[PDB]
């Protein structure tokens, strides 16, 4: 399942309890397209493998502040983050990549 | 000031393309559906449920399509169009943003701001609340495509526009968006990512009420209005051409700098660059200057050649120009100064064509010689420039330049060109033609229309189209229809002028003043169609032309009235060449009636054949019928079927066939109802005359 980021003691507590747990941040917006089209695909995936995987979803609008602190202008994107540490980033919503992604770093 | 009224359709056909030709003839006119339409319903349901997405505004140039989106949103600000759908409108100019290379999604807010600046975060929440308004997609050279989609870029982040409106109109941001795109030409699936389904307006002109309240609307006093009026009626192709807010516009400005000083009113304009010559002469009073306003047309060509109008002031310099040119031509009018830093442009893009139109013949003396105007015969500046070289047309020049110019030549040569490029017949195709107005020119360039039927939408379409079709060899016969009685064959002499859109009383009154000089076509139909005694007035005065031609005429089914009837009598006196006239289905009566028999007993009127079938006349009448009969020596063959004209009637109408002067042959008369020995004397009065035949339905 998705949890939703409302700001950033949320994003740092959700880091904290996330464990070895691999995470992935979402950006999207109520207005992009492919950010709410790629949505679905991501909680499906998350639900199939929720043992070793957690998605957190922050709204760009609401958490200008958050987007600022991880320097992404561009949505759909995905940040991958390993022990409080991110690892690796990307953007687009290009659905066998993430899946590939996720599937390395898991 | 105040908008005057503009028709716009609802074609439900996607006009994206046609490169099969027209195929099948009515799948032509099923295209053209027509279905005109109010301002407060553009953005309306329309046939089912779903709700166009994207609107396209198409027209002629200066048809009004920069005005209409600016009329919506100052009603929506007043509130009277769409306070309920849309809770924000944003105005654009494609033009105007063309200049900067640098804009975002916040930067563009901030330069509409018809309010209070909102938050963004709010009105990007809100995706079918917002309505985009642009001013002409084509006055750019964009491409309007979006980088490889799937991903949209954050507000405030710079991008070029030819990217960003092609991502707002590729459902990347803001998707489910309204959007009020105007267009000069057709074919934008190049241009639009993907349209797809889209609602195709075509904007029209003023219609008789709209051109009335214009004209009405322009001035100050009522007489100057009204003999401003009269005139303009006075010359028909004036009334004819004023559709396009441009044209009466121009005409307005030129009788107001004409009454400005000590001037009586004279228009002999019957044409858009002879109008605009004329208004170019009143500006250029006296002035015997001439190269400066060459090389004004010099940098009007090469501004339009690289897609600007709005030109530098060192552009000036470089074109000759100077402050004192400068300044002569703010005085006049042709140059406005805008509160803008230091820059000049023209009052419109329609007189920014015109002067790009003369510099071409002003440095010369086919399609590829026009690659800088580009858009064969969709782009007026070919139709000025065909227009400047008529015999009319290069006539004024001459004037305020000394120069005496080619006579005629560089319109001969021109000829193989068009006739070379018009292959595939069009409407366009027809304005550009009927510009040049000379029947030396239009009788090799048009004598291969070999059509089958077109559509015909509006007044001076209708003139164009009577004016080129006349001008031409093949064509005998000319059938205009309401469309949904389609009823044609497929003769190769037939031309289909149809119509889908309701008209009110010059349709008519402008065709019957094209019939002059008529051509070899001589047969005319009009069939279906419901006239008013004014048309059948004009229609009397066209038959009594001199020099009209009118063989074959038939009304059938027009409604007509007894009144009209007395006025085609009277017009008949002053012809010569008519000989066959149609008035079945018609509604008729006895008086009626008289009227033709007066006429047709006279030794002149030498009409051959007569048809009267279903007019409902009596036996009242065929004393006067017999009377024609017995007197007129021309008419060869009358139909009275669908008459109830009972015994004495048929008594009446054979003691005038009975008559050895009487040159009827075949004859039409219902005997269903008649007695038994009705028959009988019909037998032995046929046996009597064997020229005689009487027929009836099969
Ligand atoms: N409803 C209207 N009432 C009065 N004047 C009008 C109306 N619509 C257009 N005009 C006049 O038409 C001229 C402006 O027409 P535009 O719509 O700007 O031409 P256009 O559509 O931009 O054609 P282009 O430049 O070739 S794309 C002005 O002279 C206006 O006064
Ligand atoms: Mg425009």
């Amino acid at each position: 399942m998705s949890i939703h980021i409302k700001d950033s003691d949320d994003l740092k507590n959700r880091l904290a309890e996330a464990g070895d747990k691999l995470v992935v941040i979402d950006f999207m917006a109520t207005w992009c397209g492919p950010c709410k089209m790629i949505g679905p695909k991501l909680d499906e995936m998350a639900n199939e493998m929720s043992d070793c995987i957690v998605v957190l979803k922050v709204d760009v609008d609401e958490c200008e502040d958050i987007a600022t602190e991880y320097n992404i202008n561009s949505m759909p994107t995905f940040v991958f983050v390993k022990n409080s540490k991110k690892i690796e980033e990307f953007s687009g919503a290009n659905v066998d990549k993430l899946r590939n992604t996720i599937i390395k770093l898991k | 000031q105040k908008f005057t009224q503009l028709l716009l359709l609802q074609r439900p056909h996607p006009r994206s393309q046609d490169p099969l030709v027209k195929r099948s003839w009515p799948d032509y006119v099923e295209e053209n559906r027509g279905h005109l339409i109010e301002i407060r319903d553009l953005f309306g349901p329309g046939l089912d449920t779903q709700e166009p997405r994207i609107v396209i505004l198409q027209g002629a140039a200066g048809i009004g399509k920069s005005t209409l989106a600016r009329q919506v949103k100052e009603a929506w600000g007043r509130g009277q169009l769409y306070g309920d759908r849309f809770q924000h409108v944003f105005y654009f100019s494609c033009r105007e943003l063309a200049q900067s290379k640098v804009v975002s999604l916040a930067e563009l807010i901030g330069k509409d701001g018809t309010a209070t600046p909102a938050p963004i975060r709010q009105i990007l929440s809100r995706p079918e609340r917002l309505l985009f308004i642009l001013d002409g997609v084509d006055e750019p050279g964009w491409v309007l495509q979006e980088p490889s989609s799937e991903l949209c870029l954050h507000w405030s982040q710079p991008q070029p526009a030819d990217a960003l409106l092609g991502s707002l109109l590729g459902k990347t941001i803001l998707p489910e968006a309204s959007f009020l795109i105007t267009a000069r030409t057709t074919a934008l699936q190049n241009l639009i990512p993907s349209l797809e389904q889209a609602r195709w307006v075509e904007v029209l002109g003023f219609s008789e009420s709209s051109r009335k309240e214009y004209f009405y609307r322009y001035f100050t006093d009522e007489r100057q209005a009204i003999r401003a009026f009269r005139l303009v009626k006075s010359n028909k192709e004036l009334w004819a051409l004023c559709l396009v807010p441009w044209v009466s516009w121009l005409a307005c400005t030129c009788l107001m700098q004409q009454m400005k000083r000590k001037e009586k009113l004279t228009l002999t304009s019957k044409t858009t660059t002879t109008l605009c010559l004329h208004y170019l002469a009143q500006a250029l009073q006296a002035q015997p200057l001439g190269p400066q306003l060459r090389d004004l047309c010099s940098l009007a060509a090469e501004g339009i050649w690289q897609k600007k109008t709005l030109f530098s002031p060192d552009d000036l310099r470089k074109h000759g120009l100077d402050g004192a040119i400068i300044s002569t031509f703010l005085k006049m009018g042709i140059l406005q100064e805008h509160p803008i830093p230091l820059s000049y442009s023209f009052i419109h893009l329609c007189f920014q064509e015109f002067f790009a139109a003369m510099s071409y013949v002003l440095e010369d003396e086919k399609t590829l010689e026009a690659y800088g105007i580009h858009g064969l015969f969709g782009a007026s500046t070919t139709r000025f420039l065909l227009g400047l070289l008529s015999d009319e047309g290069e006539r004024e020049m001459e004037n305020i330049f000394h120069c005496r110019l080619s006579q005629g030549r560089n319109l001969m040569q021109w000829v193989p060109s068009l006739q070379l490029l018009l292959q595939p017949h069009s409407l366009e195709s027809l304005h550009c033609l009927y510009e040049t107005r000379n029947k030396t020119f239009l009788t090799q360039v048009m004598a291969h229309f070999e059509e089958m039927g077109m559509c015909v939408e509006t007044d001076m379409e209708l003139l164009v189209c009577t004016f080129c079709i006349k001008f031409s060899r093949h064509v005998k016969k000319l059938q205009l229809i309401e469309g949904r009685q389609h009823r044609s064959t497929w003769s190769p002499t037939m031309v289909v002028l149809f119509r889908w859109v309701p008209v009110t009383d010059a349709y008519w009154q402008i065709l019957f003043s094209v019939l002059k000089v008529t051509r070899n076509l001589k047969e005319l139909d009009l069939s279906g169609n419901s006239l008013s005694h004014s048309a059948v007035k004009s229609l009397c005065k066209t038959l009594r032309r001199p020099r009209c031609l009118l063989e074959t005429l038939r009304l059938a089914g027009c409604g007509l009235t007894a009144e009209d009837c007395k006025d085609l009598a009277f017009g008949l006196r002053a012809n010569q060449t008519l000989t066959e006239l149609d008035l079945s289905f018609n509604v008729l009566t006895d008086a009626g009636a008289k009227h033709l028999c007066q006429r047709l007993r006279q030794p002149s009127c030498k009409l051959q054949r007569l048809q009267l079938v279903s007019c409902g006349l009596t036996s009242d009448c065929c004393q006067d019928l017999a009377s024609v009969l017995s007197a007129s020596p021309s008419l060869k063959e009358l139909d009275l079927q669908q008459n109830n004209l009972d015994d004495v009637g048929v008594r009446l109408l054979c003691e005038g066939l009975r008559h050895p002067a009487c040159k009827l042959i075949r004859l039409g008369l219902d005997q269903t109802t008649l007695s038994d020995e009705m028959r009988q004397e019909l037998r032995a009065l046929e046996q009597e005359k064997p020229q005689l035949l009487i027929f009836s339905r099969r």
